[PDB]
C-alpha cells in the first residue's frame, strides 16, 4: 500500500 | 537526524561580561577554527531562526544537468568523396570546465548519473533540396568491445552494447548509469602512475602518464545517422548533459583558481596571476 | 591538569622509539580518524595479509632541512619518503599491495627573539602540476617520487623549453600549492602552523585515504606534506639566518598483501 | 508501493501538511529521481580536527 | 583488456627436480593444462565481443 | 493487482528498503517485461558430472 | 573439474564478499535488443518502369 | 582410511607456499617438540618481539644439488642457509635476537629400476672439525657459514699444509660425520632415510633447540642439515648416473629481539 | 571401502552381457541425468509403445579401431552407430518414432611403458562441417 | 489489490 513519510 | 532543510540555530539574548572566559583569544596553531557566535563578543538579542542550508547540500549543488561535450555527425550525399562522419567520444567530465570545477571541490565521489541528450541539426550548403526525419544512433562501446571504423560497419548491430534510437524533433534522449567505478569511489585526482619502471626493463617499457590510471577509463560513445546519404547534405550536433544524482563526496579541495591545461592538475605559463590589484587600506 | 598535565608537553611512543615536546599546539588526527587495519566487510585481496608491526610502526627520522629567508616551502609524498627506511621499505617493496597510516612529527625549533610561521598541511592525492606548457601530465616516476630527499616549491613558473631532452619534472609554484589552486584555502586540508613565538613541532596523525581498501605503494602516494613559508624566517637584524627543520615521520596499522620478489624500480 | 511526502511549504495561497507522491517504476537504483530528503551533518572533523577536545570560553593553549 | 592499472600478475612452470624414466621408456612426454574459475568468481557491464564478427 | 518488490539499493544518496511497482495491462504473459528475479543453481551437473560424489580432500583415484 | 578455493592452497584472511553474479544471469545475458536485419522498401514516381 | 588417505600422501601448506607428496614415509617431528613462540615464563629480553608470520614462515627452495656416485656428502647449516631468503633474511638481519623452527623438506625422486640410499640428518649444534693439524678451531666464519650453497663430506682427511696463508677452512670426513665420531650412530638425531624403492623425500620438523630462549642468528647456527649416501646410487648397467636433490626449507614460528641498523657480515 | 571396493574396478551387467575393468577412472552421468522412460505428462504419440528392453538393451560392441601417431581422431553418432545392432536395429527401423538412452564404453589398454591421451567428448546435436 | 515482495 501506501507508505507514508 | 538532522535534516538539511532544518532551521539553523536561534540567536540567543546575551548581555554584559567581565570574566575569565576568554572565547576571543586563541591559537589557529592547533590546526582548529575558533567556534564562535556573536553573542561570545557583542551582546545579542533573541533571534528565531528561519533559514536554512537546504540548497547546499551535495545533491543540492550538483543537481542540475550541465554540458560535458558537443558531438558532430552528417549525413551526406553519397556521391561525394569523404566518407560519412559519424562521432566518437572519449567519455568523460574533463572536456568542458564548469561541471568539473565543481566535482573538483572534493578528491572522491560516488553518484549513479543521468544522461541527457540535445541534438539539433542544419543545412550545410546554399543548395534547395530536403532531407527526411533523422533518426540517430547513440551507442556506448565499453572498453574492450570493437570500436566502429565505418558508420555502417557490423558493430552498429549492438548485440551486447547498450543503444539509444533518437528520433529528430521528439523530446531529448535520457538514460541513467550506475555507478560503474571499479573502485569504491571515483578518483578525482590520482597522485600516481600505471606502471612501475623497472631497472632491469628498459626506460621506455617502464613509462607511464602521471596521474593517469586505466588509459581507457570508461570506454566511448560512438554517435551515427541512420538514415542513408541523402542528395542533400545535413550536418547534426549532439550535446551531451551530465546530472549526479544520489551523490556522495569525500576529502575537500580548495578550487581551481587557475585556468584548467588539459586531464590533469597543470597550468600554464600566462594564466597564474588571477587576483586583481586592491590597497592594503582602501575599502 | 591540577598536578601539571598540559596540552604544550607531549610523549608518543611507537616501538622503540619515544618523542618527547614541551612546546606543542595540540595534536592533529585527520579528518577525525585514527589509523586501523583493514576490516572483513572492506577487505578485498583474500591471500593472509603480512602485518610487520614494531619493527615497521616506528618513528623513522628524515634528513634535516633548512629554513632560511630564501625558502619558498618543501614537499614530501608518502608512502614514497619511507620507501628506503628500515623494514618499512623491505615489506613495502616484495609486495603488490600495503596499506598505511602515518604520524608525523614536524620539528623546528628557534629562540624568543626569532619570528616565522610554517603551514603544514597533508593533502589527500597531492597530485602537482609539471614543468611543461606544450605537453601535459609527463613528469616522470623518477621526478615524481624524490624519496625522503622532498622536493621544493618555487615562487615562479619557469618552462621547460629544451623539447628534444625534456626535463620531465614538476613545477610547484607556492602561492598555488604547486596544483592550480590557492593556498590560502589549503586549510581545509589536515594541518597545523609552526609559529615560532607559540609552539616548536605539529603533529598529524594520518588514516589511510584511497577510493580504494588496499593498492600498490609503488605506484601511488595516498598523501602529500607540503610543508611552506607562512610568515618570513626572522632574527634579530641577520640579513641571512637560518633554522632547522626536521621530519620524522612513524607507519601506523601497515598491512601488506600478495608477496612475491622484490620490487627493484628504475629510481634514476 | 506509493512513497508519500511531505513538502517544506513556504509561500502558502490564501487557502496542515502538504504532501507529495512517488512511485518508482524501474528495477534498478540507478533509475531514481533524487530524494532530496537529506541529512547534514556537524563540521568538526574538518573545523576541530584536534585530539584533545576544544572548550571556547578555555584558553586554547595551556 | 590489457592494462598495467589492472594487471594480474605472473603465472609460470617449473622443475623442482627433473623428470626421471628408466631405460626402454619415453624420455619425452606432454602436459596438458586447464583453468576454471573458482566459486568467488563474478563478471559485469556487458558488452559485445571482439572474437566473432562481420565485413560486409 | 499491483506487484510491488525491492530493488537492490548500490549507490545511496546522501538521504530501509526501497521498492519498485509493476502492474501488467495485457492478458498475454508474452507482453510482460522482464522480470530480473531470478535463481542460480550449483554448477554440479557440468562440474562433477561423476557418478560417485567426489570428495575434494580425499584422492581422486582409489 | 576440481572444487578448489585458494582457502586449499593458500593460507587466507576473512574477506567478507559482496560481489554478486546478478549480470551473467542468462536473461541478463541476453537482455538488450539486437540487430538481426535490414529490409529496404520504396515508393517511386507512377511513371518509372520498375 | 577407508576412503583413501595415506601415511605415504602429504600435502603441507605454510603461507603462499605448498607442497604435495605421493611417495612419503611419514614425518619426523624432531624430539616429539613441534615449534612454538617463546613463552613469557622462559622470556629474556624485554622489548617487544617482531613476529613476521607468513612473510618469513613460508617454503624457500634453496639451489638444487646433484647426486652420483662419486657423491660423499652434503651439509647445511640453519639459519645460515636461509639468511639470503626474502623477508625471512632481512628479519634475521636488522636484529640482534631471534629465534626459529623449521619445515625441512629433502626431495629426492628417481624410477622403479633405481636404488640408493639417502640419511638425512638434523643435528642440534652440528660443530664440524676444520682442516689443520697444526692449529685447532679456526676455521673462518666465511667458509663456516657457506649460506643456500652448502658445503660438501669428503671421504678423505687432507690437511692444509699451507702455514703462511691457511685455507681456514673445515674437512669433514664422512663416516666420522665431519666431527669425530662414527655416522653409524648418528641415526640419535632426528632423521629419515630416502630410500629410493621406497619414498621420494624426507621431511622434518625441526624445534628450536638452543640452552638459550634466544640467540644471534648472525653469530650461531642451532642446526646442521646432513644428507649422506648410506648406499650409492645405481642405475640400469649405467657407469655414470646423476639424480637432483633439492632441498626446500621453511622457517616457523620466528621471532626477533633487538631492532637497529642492518647487520652487514663480512661474507667473502 | 574397507573390504576392498574401488572407484578404478568396476562391473556393469545389462542384459545377457557383462562388462568388467580393473582400470577405471570413475563413470560419467551426462549432465546428471540417468536415462528414464517416456513420461505421461511429457507424452506425444498416444499409440501404446514397444518397450524391447533385455533384446535391445544390452552391450553391442562396433568394429575396433586402430591408434597410431597419425591419428587425428574417430567420431560416431547414436542412434546411427547401433543402425545394424540386433534387435535394436529392427525395432529402429520398424517404428516411425523411437527414443533411447545409452551407455558407452570406450576401451582402450596398454601398458606401463606407453603414453598418450585421449578425449571422449559426447556432444548432443554433433552437427559437422562439410567439405564445400 | 497490493501484491507485495
Ligand atoms: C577519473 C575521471 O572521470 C570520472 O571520474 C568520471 C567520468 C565519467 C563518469 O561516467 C562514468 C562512465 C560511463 C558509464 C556508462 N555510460 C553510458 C552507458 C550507456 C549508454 C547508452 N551511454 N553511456 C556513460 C558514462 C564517471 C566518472
Ligand atoms: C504501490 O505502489 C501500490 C499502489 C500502486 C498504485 C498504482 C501505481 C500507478 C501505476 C504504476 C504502474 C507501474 C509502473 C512501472
Ligand atoms: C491491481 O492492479 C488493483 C489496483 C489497480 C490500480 C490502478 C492501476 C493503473 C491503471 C491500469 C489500468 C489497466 C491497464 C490495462
Amino acid at each position: 500500500g501506501s507508505s507514508s513519510t | 537526524a538532522a535534516t538539511s532543510r532544518d532551521a539553523l540555530p536561534n540567536t540567543e539574548a546575551s548581555g554584559p561580561t567581565h570574566s575569565k572566559e576568554i572565547p576571543a583569544l586563541t591559537a589557529v596553531e592547533t590546526g582548529a577554527t575558533n567556534p564562535l557566535v556573536p553573542s561570545d563578543t557583542v551582546q545579542t538579542r533573541h533571534v528565531v531562526q528561519h533559514r536554512s542550508r537546504s540548497e547546499s547540500s551535495i545533491e543540492s549543488f550538483f543537481a542540475r544537468g550541465a554540458c560535458v561535450t558537443i558531438m558532430t555527425v552528417d549525413n551526406p550525399a553519397s556521391t561525394t568523396n569523404k566518407d560519412k562522419l559519424f562521432a566518437v567520444w572519449k567519455i568523460t567530465y574533463k572536456d568542458t570546465v564548469q561541471l568539473r570545477r565543481k566535482l573538483e571541490f572534493f578528491t572522491y565521489s560516488r553518484f549513479d548519473m543521468e544522461l541527457t541528450f540535445v541534438v539539433t541539426a542544419n543545412f550545410t550548403e546554399t543548395n534547395n533540396g530536403h532531407a527526411l526525419n533523422q533518426v540517430y544512433q547513440i551507442m556506448y562501446v565499453p572498453p574492450g568491445a570493437p570500436v566502429p571504423e565505418k558508420w555502417d560497419d557490423y558493430t552498429w548491430q549492438t548485440s551486447s552494447n547498450p543503444s539509444i534510437f533518437y528520433t529528430y524533433g521528439t523530446a531529448p534522449a535520457r538514460i541513467s548509469v550506475p555507478y560503474v567505478g571499479i573502485s569504491n569511489a571515483y578518483s578525482h585526482f590520482y597522485d600516481g602512475f600505471s606502471k612501475v619502471p623497472l631497472k632491469d626493463q628498459s626506460a621506455a617499457l617502464g613509462d607511464s602518464l602521471y596521474g593517469a590510471a586505466s588509459l581507457n577509463d570508461f570506454g566511448i560513445l560512438a554517435v551515427r545517422v541512420v538514415n542513408d546519404h541523402n542528395p542533400t547534405k545535413v550536418t547534426s550536433k549532439i550535446r551531451v548533459y551530465l546530472k549526479p544524482k544520489h551523490i556522495r563526496v569525500w576529502c575537500p579541495r580548495p578550487p581551481r583558481a587557475v585556468a584548467y591545461y588539459g586531464p590533469g592538475v597543470d597550468y600554464k605559463d600566462g594564466t597564474l596571476t588571477p587576483l586583481s590589484t586592491k590597497d592594503l587600506t582602501t575599502y | 591538569e591540577a598536578c601539571g598535565y598540559s596540552d604544550r608537553v607531549l610523549q608518543l611512543t611507537l616501538g622503540n622509539s619515544t618523542i618527547t615536546t614541551q612546546e606543542a599546539a595540540n595534536s592533529v588526527v585527520a579528518y577525525g580518524r585514527w589509523p586501523e587495519y583493514l576490516r572483513d566487510s572492506e577487505a578485498n585481496p583474500v591471500d593472509q595479509p603480512t602485518e610487520p608491526d614494531v619493527a615497521a610502526c616506528r618513528f623513522y627520522t628524515l634528513d634535516t632541512v633548512s629554513w632560511t629567508k630564501e625558502s619558498r616551502g618543501w614537499w614530501w609524498k608518502l608512502p614514497d619518503a619511507l620507501r628506503d627506511m628500515g623494514l618499512f621499505g623491505q615489506n613495502m617493496y616484495y609486495h603488490y599491495l600495503g596499506r598505511s597510516g602515518y604520524t608525523v612529527h614536524v620539528q623546528c625549533n628557534a629562540s624568543k627573539f626569532h619570528q616565522g610561521a610554517l603551514g603544514v598541511f597533508a593533502v589527500p592525492e597531492m597530485c602537482l602540476a609539471g614543468d611543461s606548457n606544450t605537453t601535459t601530465m609527463h613528469t616522470s616516476y623518477q621526478n615524481a617520487n624524490p624519496g625522503e630527499k622532498g622536493g621544493t616549491f618555487t615562487g615562479t613558473f619557469t618552462p621547460d623549453n629544451n623539447q628534444t631532452s625534456p626535463a620531465r619534472r614538476f613545477c610547484p609554484v607556492d602561492y598555488l600549492l604547486g596544483n592550480g589552486t590557492l593556498l590560502g584555502n589549503a586549510f581545509v586540508f589536515p594541518h597545523q602552523i609552526i609559529n615560532l613565538r607559540t609552539n616548536n613541532c605539529a603533529t598529524l596523525v594520518l588514516p589511510y585515504v584511497n577510493s580504494l581498501s588496499i593498492d600498490s605503494m609503488v605506484k601511488h602516494n595516498n598523501w602529500g606534506i607540503a610543508i611552506l613559508p607562512l610568515a618570513p624566517l626572522n632574527f634579530a637584524s641577520e640579513s641571512s639566518p637560518e633554522i632547522p627543520i626536521t621530519l620524522t615521520i612513524a607507519p601506523m596499522c601497515c598491512e601488506f598483501n600478495g608477496l612475491r620478489n622484490i620490487t627493484l624500480p628504475r629510481l634514476q | 508501493g506509493a512513497q508519500v511526502s511531505s513538502q517544506k511549504v513556504g509561500a502558502h495561497e490564501n487557502s496542515s501538511t502538504i504532501n507529495y507522491t512517488t512511485i518508482n517504476y524501474y528495477r534498478d537504483s540507478a533509475s531514481n529521481a533524487a530524494s532530496k530528503q537529506d541529512f547534514s551533518q556537524d563540521p568538526s572533523k574538518f573545523t576541530e580536527p584536534i585530539k584533545d577536545v576544544l572548550i571556547k570560553t578555555a584558553p586554547m593553549l595551556n | 583488456i590489457d592494462d598495467s592499472f589492472t594487471e594480474g600478475g605472473y603465472i609460470s612452470v617449473f622443475y623442482q627436480t627433473r623428470i626421471v624414466v628408466p631405460l626402454s621408456t619415453p624420455r619425452e612426454m606432454d602436459i596438458l593444462g586447464f583453468v576454471s574459475a573458482c566459486n568467488d568468481f563474478s563478471v559485469r557491464l556487458l558488452r559485445d565481443t571482439t572474437h566473432i564478427e562481420q565485413k560486409a
